[PDB]
C-alpha cells in the first residue's frame, strides 16, 4: 500500500527548475 | 453522429502551431461533455501522474508545462481547474485541454475550478471572449461542458484533490460522489467550498472566507481530514504562490499554480507536481526570464 514521501526526505532534489524565454 | 466528425490531430496539430471553426469547438465541447459524464464526478486515479494548477488563459504557458512535462500521452495528467478568464487566450486554452481529454480520456483529467461557472467566468473573461471571437451560442454550450466536470481526485487511496479545499459539510466522499451533473456551482455548500475555500495559517477551525464566499480552514482541520479518511496529502490549487507550489500544515496540503506572472499582477513560478508509481512526488518549477 503506498505512501506519500517528497523526495528531499530520500536524499533527491525536491524540485526541477525551467527557467525559459517569454 | 449529428454534427459529422471531427479530426483531432488536425486540431491538436492547428493549436499546436500558435483558427477552428464554430462547429469544431462545438464538438470538442460535446464529446468531451459525453466523457465527463461517463466517468465519476470523484475521480479514482493511479500514479503516475503530473498534477497542474490554475492556468487562466495563459495558452503559451500550458504549452511549456506540456513541454517541461511531457505531452500527452507520454505523461499522465490531472488538471485542478481554473482553465479560463483573465488571460488573452482561454479558447486555446480550453480547447487543446479538451482536445487531449477526447483523445486520452483514460490517461489525461480535469477537475472543474471556480471560473468554470458562468457565474463567474460571465464577468472574468471567457464570455466576453467567446462573444468577440465567435457567439454567445458557444459560451453556452461551453457552459453546459463545464457543468458536467468532475469536482475532485483521489490519487491511489492517498492523495486528494480538487481545486479549492476542504468543506465543513464534508464528512464522507459518498456526499461528493452524490453530487448530480449537470449543475452550476452554487453560493454555498459542499460543491462550492471544494471550488472555493482556502487554507489559513491564523485561524483555528473554520473562518468566512474574504472573497465572500464558502470558508477558510486551519491547519488541525487538514490533519484531522486525512486521519479520517486515511489520506496523507491534500493537492489542490486557487492562490497563486510565489514558487508556484506552497506547503501547509507540515506538508500535509500543497498548492499548486501553474500561470507564471500571473495576469501580469504577480512574480510568481508557475509549478506542476510530478507523483510517482510509488507516490514520490517532486516539483517542476517554470520561471519565465525577464
Ligand atoms: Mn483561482
Ligand atoms: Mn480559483
Amino acid at each position: 500500500k503506498k505512501r506519500v514521501v517528497f523526495a528531499d526526505s530520500k536524499g533527491l532534489s525536491l524540485t526541477a527548475i525551467h527557467v525559459f524565454s517569454d | 453522429g449529428h454534427m459529422g466528425s471531427l479530426n483531432l490531430d488536425s486540431i491538436i496539430g492547428r493549436l499546436l502551431e500558435v483558427q477552428l471553426t464554430e462547429n469544431e469547438i462545438r464538438g470538442l465541447c460535446l464529446k468531451s461533455r459525453e466523457i465527463f459524464l461517463s466517468q465519476p464526478i470523484l475521480l479514482e486515479l493511479e500514479a503516475p501522474l503530473k498534477i497542474c494548477g490554475d492556468i487562466h488563459g495563459q495558452y503559451y504557458d500550458l504549452l511549456r508545462l506540456f513541454e517541461y512535462g511531457g505531452f500527452p500521452p507520454e505523461s499522465n495528467y490531472l488538471f485542478l481547474g481554473d482553465y479560463v478568464d483573465r488571460g488573452k487566450q482561454s479558447l486555446e486554452t480550453i480547447c487543446l485541454l479538451l482536445a487531449y481529454k477526447i483523445k486520452y480520456p483514460e490517461n489525461f483529467f480535469l477537475l472543474r475550478g471556480n471560473h468554470e461557472c458562468a457565474s463567474i467566468n460571465r464577468i472574468y473573461g471567457f464570455y466576453d471572449e467567446c462573444k468577440r471571437r465567435y457567439n454567445i451560442k458557444l459560451w453556452k454550450t461551453f457552459t453546459d461542458c463545464f457543468n458536467c466536470l468532475p469536482i475532485a481526485a483521489i490519487v491511489d487511496e492517498k492523495i486528494f484533490c480538487c481545486h479549492g479545499g476542504l468543506s465543513p459539510d464534508l464528512q464522507s466522499m459518498e456526499q461528493i460522489r452524490r453530487i448530480m451533473r449537470p449543475t452550476d456551482v452554487p453560493d454555498q455548500g459542499l460543491l462550492c467550498d471544494l471550488l472555493w475555500s482556502d487554507p489559513d495559517k491564523d485561524v483555528q477551525g473554520w473562518g468566512e472566507n474574504d472573497r465572500g464566499v464558502s470558508f477558510t480552514f486551519g491547519a488541525e482541520v487538514v490533519a484531522k481530514f486525512l486521519h479520517k479518511h486515511d489520506l496523507d496529502l491534500i493537492c489542490r490549487a486557487h492562490q497563486v504562490v510565489e514558487d508556484g507550489y506552497e506547503f501547509f500544515a507540515k506538508r500535509q496540503l500543497v498548492t499548486l499554480f501553474s500561470a507564471p506572472n500571473y495576469c501580469g499582477e504577480f512574480d510568481n513560478a508557475g509549478a506542476m507536481m510530478s507523483v510517482d508509481e510509488t507516490l514520490m512526488c517532486s516539483f517542476q518549477i517554470l520561471k519565465p526570464a525577464d
